[PDB]
């Protein structure tokens, strides 16, 4: 199982970005995290298999995370981006290697997002 | 590929010629560098907004208004395939009126002569800007490869420079010659100034 | 001759390995209180049945050398009775284990309440009584026959009706019903595992539950693989009256030998499919 | 976030030295620890990080990590004397960096002085600079705290001069050496 992230690029302030995370026994949870050079990681989103979402205080009103269980792919729609949202966003997924295996977490490689041009 | 800039406080443009985004650092003398501008346009946390970075291909760090605290070396740290390459570094210095160096040549001391070494010091005191040229002529013949130069930092009071060129030679060589001098060339000087003494 | 002594040597090796492994399993189960979970009690019962079914192997293998039964009619009674006790004990133990796994998984709220080890011992006793309900007639109706050639140990019935009734009762109440119960329980355990993120909440506890359920399923499948040939062969040989032949005799010998070999095969499965069992098998043996 | 550097000392040419600085206040897995060298009177140079790369210092250098990153130097040369800094970075900064992104070494330490010298402490030599406002001073050679006024930065011979435009006192702490100027 490998976690692939994409959709990160240079975007002028106020633009929109479609983040993506792909995982190849059953994927129950999938999350996102942001990290700045002078700041610790802050949770931005959290979604379950059912589809319930939890957001950060500053993230709320601009971030939409939804799960496509058929393709086991999550994506994050990025709206009203500001320069303060320049960081490397990480995709974290929790799954099971096998039906008889234990619950295991997986960290994505991270995608860099910079809002400036 | 960024070497020395002179600008007064409150004057507005560094360049780091190259395709990875560059990062800009500041280091005061005898200190550790601090990060100012990353991702080629993004400011560090807790940094005054005067510093601003831009990319065509010659990335540039520009300061809106200089301050006495912002007087240091700027290092552009550009990434590559597998190795980041720091820039040579640019230094901003206080602008000041051109000053004329005061050249004093020091004959070797009797104690040092008794020890067995001869040292001649050509001292430039309270001169601006940093750039200078010092030449040694012994018996009307130019000498090279036997001198060392030390450049002081800008003085807090006068914002000038003091430079010394030290000529070290063996006692027998010194006794061989009798005419010793050092030639100083500077922009303020209309003609080179030479100070001479007799052994 | 050579084939006969080779078969006798194979039977002796299987017998000694079976007693050794099953006694070791029983000892490591009874050694510690941490080895007293609900699953371990049924593993104890299965190992007990295997040990009982293996202790009679040397008597059964000696007869191949002379075709006579000098041990005695009481020993013939005990051997024939244990031969029928083993199937019922082991299969009902497996069915109880598989239903216990379902109680643990799909109903965790009442699982800890209803899977008390005393309850599990009560179910083991019920297994023993249910096995007795079809084993005791074999105990009473088994006796030696003083044939002209040599004394042999065979079953007796009052006979074409009761002899087939016993086989039908074994095949119905001891193979099909327990296999169906195990399949029914596991077909819902699998779905409850798939559709639920965390069973016991604790990741370590959930992993232990899934691993022990995998081990139970593997043991059940091993027993099924080992015991389908003999049950089906016994049913078919009576159904279509297969005549004597070299291939038929070889198949009969192989079926009996593999059904007995399952007893020694079980300790290998426990060692290879459980960390605690593997650690115990090395700590006590050293 | 604190990064403190240690392990540097006086070395002889061709020797070996091992430097490690501790990373505290943050997770170590999701980051990398870099080593940045600064020669005395020279700019910043990056040598390696701690997925490993070396500056084209390749072969002679060794870096390894386990809350500490260990930098081992083999076949030290004369030019290898410098000031060494260790700075924090992203884990996969090689992947992260692109035409539009650059993580940058956000946090830095204090610097550990590594000096390679095939010589021991030498007694400072002082000479009075006789005045030929007349300038006079004291010169220190072949060795420094000088007290009496301009004092020049130390120079390395293959030597510092103090001039005051009166008794000069020159003190060398390693040698405990303690030593008037008139026309
Ligand atoms: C020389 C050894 N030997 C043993 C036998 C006969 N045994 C074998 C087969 C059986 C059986 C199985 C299913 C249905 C059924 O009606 C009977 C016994 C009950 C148990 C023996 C066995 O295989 O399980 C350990 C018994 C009649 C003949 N020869």
């Amino acid at each position: 199982r490998q976690l692939v992230e994409s959709g990160g690029g240079l975007v002028q302030p106020g633009g929109s970005l479609r983040l993506s995370c792909a995982a190849s026994f059953r994927l129950y949870d999938m999350g996102w995290f942001r990290q700045a050079p002078g700041k610790e990681r802050e949770g931005v989103a959290s979604i379950t298999s059912g589809g319930s979402t939890k957001y950060a205080d500053s993230v709320k009103g601009r971030f939409t995370i939804s799960r496509d269980n058929a393709k086991n792919t999550v994506y994050l729609q990025m709206n009203s981006l500001e320069p303060e949202d320049t960081a490397v966003y990480y995709c974290n997924a929790e799954y099971r290697t096998g039906i008889w295996e234990e619950l295991l977490d997986g960290w994505g490689k991270g995608t860099p997002v910079t809002v400036s041009s | 590929t960024q070497s020395s800039l002179s600008a007064s406080v409150g004057d507005r443009t560094i360049t780091c010629r190259a395709s990875s985004a560059v990062a800009w650092y500041q280091q005061k003398p005898g200190k550790a560098p601090k990060l100012l501008i990353y991702s080629a346009s993004s400011l560090y946390s807790g940094v005054p907004s005067r510093f601003s970075g831009s990319r065509g291909t010659d990335f540039t760090l520009t300061i809106s208004s200089l301050q006495p605290e912002d007087f240091a070396t700027y290092y552009c740290q550009q990434s590559s395939s597998s190795l980041i390459t720091f820039g040579q570094g640019t230094k901003v210095e206080i602008k000041r009126t051109v000053a004329a160096p005061s050249v004093f040549i020091f004959p070797p001391s009797d104690s040092q002569l008794k020890s067995g070494t001869a040292s001649v010091v050509c001292l430039l005191n309270n001169f601006y800007p940093r750039e200078a040229k010092v030449q040694w002529k012994v018996d009307n013949a130019l000498q090279s490869g036997n001198s060392q130069e030390s450049v002081t930092e800008q003085d807090s009071k006068d914002s000038t420079y003091s430079l010394s060129s030290t000529l070290t030679l063996s006692k027998a060589d010194y006794e061989k010659h009798k005419v010793y001098a050092c030639e100083v060339t500077h922009q303020g000087l209309s003609s080179p100034v030479t100070k001479s003494f007799n052994r | 001759m050579i084939t006969a002594i080779t078969i006798m040597a194979l039977y002796s090796i299987v017998c000694v390995v079976g007693l050794f492994g099953n006694f070791l399993v029983m000892y490591v189960i009874v050694r510690y209180t941490k080895m007293k979970t609900a699953t371990n009690i049924y593993i104890f019962n299965l190992a007990l049945a295997d040990a009982l079914a293996t202790s009679t192997l040397p008597f059964q293998s000696v007869n191949y050398l002379m075709g006579t039964w000098p041990f005695g009619t009481i020993l013939c009674k005990i051997v024939i009775s244990i031969d029928y006790y083993n199937m019922f004990t082991s299969i009902f133990t497996l069915c109880t284990m598989s239903v216990d796994r379902y109680i643990a998984v799909c109903h965790p709220v009442k699982a800890l309440d209803f899977r008390t080890p005393r309850n599990a011992k009560i179910i083991n006793v019920c297994n023993w009584i249910l096995s007795s309900a079809i084993g005791l007639p074999v105990m009473f109706m088994a006796t030696t026959k003083y044939r002209q050639g040599s004394i042999d140990c065979t079953l007796t019935f009052s006979t074409w009706y009761w002899e087939n009734l016993l086989k039908i009762c074994v095949f119905i109440f001891a193979f099909i019903m327990p296999v169906l119960i195990i399949t029914v329980c596991y077909g819902l355990m699998i779905l409850r595992l798939k559709s639920v993120r965390l069973l016991s909440g604790s990741r370590e506890k959930d992993r232990n539950l899934r691993r022990i359920t995998r081990m139970v399923l593997v043991v059940v499948a091993v027993f099924i693989v080992c015991w389908t040939p003999i049950h089906i062969y016994v049913i078919i040989k009576a159904l279509v009256t297969i005549p004597e032949t070299t291939f038929q005799t070889v198949s009969w010998h192989f079926c009996i030998a593999l059904g007995y070999t399952n007893s020694c095969l079980n300790p290998v499965l426990y060692a290879f499919l459980d960390e605690n069992f593997k650690r115990c098998f090395r700590e006590f043996c050293i | 976030v604190q990064l403190v550097e240690s392990g540097g000392g006086l070395v002889q040419p061709g020797g070996s030295l091992r430097l490690s600085c501790a990373a505290s206040g943050f997770n170590f897995s999701y980051y990398s620890i870099h080593w940045v060298r600064q020669a005395p009177g020279k700019g910043l140079e990056w040598v390696a990080y701690i997925y490993t790369s070396y500056a084209d210092v390749k072969g002679r250098f060794t870096i390894s990590a386990d809350n500490t990153a260990y930098l081992q130097m083999n076949s030290l040369r004369a030019e290898d004397t410098a000031v060494y800094y260790c700075a924090r970075g992203y884990q996969y900064w090689q992947y992260h960096a692109s035409w539009y992104w650059n993580g940058g070494l956000d946090y830095w330490g204090q610097g550990t002085l590594v000096t390679v010298s095939s010589a021991s402490t030498k007694g400072p030599s002082v000479f009075p600079l006789a005045p030929s406002t007349a300038a006079l001073g004291c010169l220190v050679k072949d060795y420094v705290t000088v007290s009496w006024v301009h004092t020049f930065p130390a120079v390395l011979q293959s030597s510092l001069s103090s001039v005051v435009t009166y008794i000069c006192n020159v003190n060398h702490k390693p040698s405990n050496t303690k030593v008037k100027v008139e026309p």
